RNA sequence: UGUGGUGGCGAUAGCGAGAAGGAUACACCUGUUCCCAUGCCGAACACAGAAGUUAAGCUUCUUAGCGCCGAUUGUAGUGAAGGGUUUCCCUUUGUGAGAGUAGGACGUCGCCACGC
RNA sequence: GCGGUCGCCUCCUAAAAGGUAACGGAGGCGCCCAAAGGUUCCCUCAGAAUGGUUGGAAAUCAUUCGAAGAGUGUAAAGGCA
RNA sequence: UGAUGGAGGUAGAGCACUGUUUGGACUAGGGGCCCAUCGGGUUACCGAAUUCAGAUAAACUCCGAAUGCCAUUCAUUUAU
């Protein structure tokens, strides 16, 4: 119903390395009745629905208005680190 | 002959009857008979394929091949160029007439009558016979003095063991 | 002791004409061993496999299809 | 001096590597696993004491998963041989583990008999360590 | 059994046969066809794929039986509809075909009504 | 084994060719139709003894 | 519009599976005296024929099971500029693949002939 | 110094044009074929399953599947259905 | 310098091929030991045919980068 639901740039070029250290989940979404947009999260929002809810149950990115209700696809990492990159969320609809 | 008439009369249409093909142009056929002799020893003696050709040509009307060798193993003793069999194709009406003088003369020349073998089942209308020996009337004795054989490969057009059977069957080849 | 180091030497393939050259008659475009290339039009292939160029032109590169390519030249 | 992990050859010689970094390849088959933090060559021995530090904690059997194996080779001279010729002798089955590749997998046992089981073998082994689980799997079937 | 239809081979040695050279610019193609009863002839340019003069074997004007009559007959109907627009120099297709009959008289009757090889 | 071989014109006498055989496959003299560059003519060439 | 012949365009044209048709046409199909042919064989090749049939091929239609084409993301790597240990890692500016896909896709265009 | 090597041809090292050294890592050469050449026609392979008299896992056969898993005079790359 | 065009198998991915290899399922029948002295073949590797997940490579490739490189009756600046 809630979430960190943002918007980013087409190429936010290096800087990327600083969001490697201070905290930020870079995140993708494509899917039906919108195309492609990358979107911001954080750790502390998602890990607690794969705790709770479960690892494979719906997400409904919401834009204040009717639903999108992705799915995991992939999340791995490097190594030695236990934080999150390469987040393809993936909308199958209703 | 025999067979081509009772195909136009009465093989076919009963063979119609028990599967009800729409179209008369599903009846199945028979084209071909492939007659092999492998020697082996003819390796050893250039003179045992003297002999063969002579009695396939006998009971033919052609002279066989004189097949290759495909392979080239020691294991075996071959090289490659090796003169080992031969080969008879049959079509036409030769076909019917062999498989007439198989029906009235061959199988009665059988030591220990205990039918046609009927294991030769492969699915698609391919039944092939292993003959051992002195089975036909162009042969002597005194002219015949090896322990060859025969090898009947026939093709069908068919598709099934049943039909297979059953145009076999309805022409002769009694099995066990 | 060692019974290694012996070697051939650089015998300079690679192509020697770019795409959009003024070409006169007969020189070589793409020097091969074993056919990478084939010919189109104006071109010949020969005895050790190179390119030709008969009419004089422009060199340019396409396709064929899927798989290989070809040079040919178009004149003025 | 007996090597646990030979191979079959095609080639008696190898360049001297570089490595430099990988990720991912998360626990699959087990349960608890270990993870190098680090970069080094892994030698044959080294995962014979691995073994046996795993298994001499584990009782009845248990579970345990090999996940890295030697494949190149090892050359060196004698002592005193001047500098010039040609190479060593092939010696030993090497192979490198960026930082990542998980070493071993358990499981069917409890996590007590587990930890005792991956610190054993963390300490024969020249990479520092963790210890992880099926942590964050979406994919459990 | 299977039996491979005899298309599929006849248009193998038409590929292997129009790779040397087509070259229908001004010296365009003969085209032969057989079939079990006629036959066909088509006189094409490249690339514009457009046929310039044709004549069926027995769906315009018969001569007899579907023979080398007819060839003869479709020979002369070819070169006879083609010299009016002023065509000298036509090429053979082959076909797939071999010269045993019913494509050597299509020859013949094209070599002797106005069109040179 | 393999000797070098000459051939010769058999009307005006010229060396004119170089070839090479192996004489135990072909001991003896070839006979081959080429071209004579003294008459401009085809002329049947021999081995040169 | 059908049917046949014949062309390019990267299989987005294919494969597999399912259905219908014989106006004309194509093909199977009946033969071999004739031109021809079989390293044996009218199976092919070549020559003649109109008894039979949509059964197969061929043509039309359905299917995203298989194969193919696949945006935007991100991530690995890297030019230039830097910084600590120099085994190797990190930071700004430019450029970004492969895997994973949402999606597309059971063709498009050209000429001639015969019917319609 | 004792050993090894001295000309030519393929591949890697070679930093995706060309070039590039080491007593670096690997294999060959000092021929052969009168057709193993030229032209013109025709053809498509290795295997695998299933039956078949001597017949053996594996000779000769027959059917089906099969883009190559074959072959290409000779070493290796690159090509060629 | 900028724009445009192609030559190509480097970094990384690196599964399709060729090499090296980790655990499961399946039998087709090897199963030495069988029950045996007439059908059940009991255990094991289940190896090859497969079929799953999972690694890997200077002389492995189904794919594939920045950069330099070759050219243009191209544009600007400069002086060879
Ligand atoms: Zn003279």
């Amino acid at each position: 119903v809630q979430l960190e639901v943002k918007e980013r740039a087409i190429r936010p070029r290096s800087l990327r390395n600083q969001l490697r250290h201070e905290g930020k989940v870079p995140a993708i979404v494509y899917g039906y009745q919108i195309e492609s947009t990358p979107i911001y999260f954080e750790e502390k929002d998602l890990s607690k629905i794969l705790r709770e809810h479960g690892a494979n149950t719906v997400i409904k990115m919401t834009v204040d208005g009717k639903n999108i209700n992705t799915l995991m696809s992939k999340a791995q990492l490097d190594t030695f680190t236990g934080q999150m990159l390469h987040v393809e969320f993936l909308s199958v609809n209703m | 002959n025999r067979l081509k008439e009772k195909y136009i009369k009465e093989v076919t249409p009963s063979l119609v009857e028990k599967f009800n093909y729409s179209s008369v142009m599903q009846t199945p056929k028979v084209d071909k008979i492939v007659i092999n002799m492998g020697v082996g020893d003819a390796v050893s003696n250039a003179k045992n394929l003297d002999k063969a050709v002579e009695e396939l040509a006998l009971i033919t009307g052609q002279k066989p091949l004189i097949t290759k060798a495909k392979k080239s193993i020691a294991g075996f003793r071959l090289r490659e160029g090796m003169p080992i069999g031969a080969k008879v194709t049959l079509r036409g009406e030769r076909m019917y007439e062999f498989l007439d003088k198989l029906v009235t003369v061959s199988l009665p020349r059988v030591r220990d009558f205990h039918g046609v073998s009927k294991k030769a089942f492969d699915g698609r209308g391919n039944y092939t016979l292993g003959i051992k020996e002195l089975i036909f009337p162009e042969v002597d004795y005194d002219l015949v003095d090896k322990v060859r054989g025969m090898d009947i490969v026939i093709v069908t057009t068919a598709n099934t063991d049943e039909e297979s059977r059953e145009l076999l069957a309805q022409l002769g080849m009694p099995f066990q | 002791s060692t019974s290694n180091g012996r070697d051939s030497e650089s015998k300079r393939l690679g192509a020697k004409s770019a795409d959009g050259q003024t070409v006169t008659g007969g020189s070589i475009l793409y020097r091969q061993r074993g056919t990478k290339i084939y010919p189109g039009v104006n071109v010949g292939i020969g005895g050790d496999d190179t390119l030709f160029a008969k009419v004089d032109g422009v060199v340019r590169f396409e396709r064929k299809g899927r798989d290989k390519k070809q040079v040919s030249v178009y004149p003025v | 001096m007996l090597v646990p992990k030979r191979v079959k050859h095609r080639r008696e010689f190898r360049g001297k590597m570089r490595g430099e970094a990988k990720g991912g390849k998360e626990v699959a088959f087990g349960e608890w696993g270990l993870q190098a933090t680090e970069s080094h060559w892994i030698t044959n021995r080294q995962i014979e004491a691995a073994r046996i530090a795993m298994t001499r904690y584990m009782k009845r059997g248990g579970k345990v998963w090999i996940k890295i194996f030697p494949h190149k080779s090892y050359t060196s001279k004698a002592i005193g041989v001047r500098m010039g010729k040609g190479k060593g002798a092939p010696e030993g089955w090497v192979s490198p583990v960026k930082r990542g590749k998980i070493m071993f997998e358990i499981a069917g046992v409890p996590e007590e008999v587990a930890r005792e089981a991956l610190r054993l073998a963390s300490h024969k082994l020249p990479v520092k360590t963790k210890i992880v689980k099926r942590e964050e799997m979406g994919g459990e079937s | 059994i299977t039996k491979p239809d005899k298309n599929k081979t006849r248009q193998k040695r038409h590929r292997r046969v129009r790779n040397k050279i087509s070259g229908t610019a001004e010296c365009p193609r003969l085209n032969i066809f057989r079939s079990n009863k006629n036959i066909y002839a088509q006189v094409i340019d490249d690339v514009a794929g457009v046929t310039l003069a044709s004549a069926s074997a027995l769906d315009k004007e018969i001569s007899g039986g579907t023979k080398t009559e007819t060839a003869a007959a479709v020979g002369k109907l070819v070169a006879e509809r083609a010299a009016e627009k002023g065509i000298k120099k036509v090429v053979f297709d082959r076909g797939g075909y071999l010269y045993h009959g019913r494509v050597q008289a299509l020859a013949e009757a094209a070599r002797e009504n106005g069109l040179e090889f | 084994m393999r000797v070098n071989i000459t051939l010769e014109c058999t009307s005006c006498k010229e060396r004119n060719y170089l070839t090479n055989k192996n004489k135990r496959n072909n001991p003896d003299r070839l006979e081959k139709q080429k071209y004579c560059p003294r008459e401009r003519k085809v002329t049947l060439h021999r081995e040169t003894k």
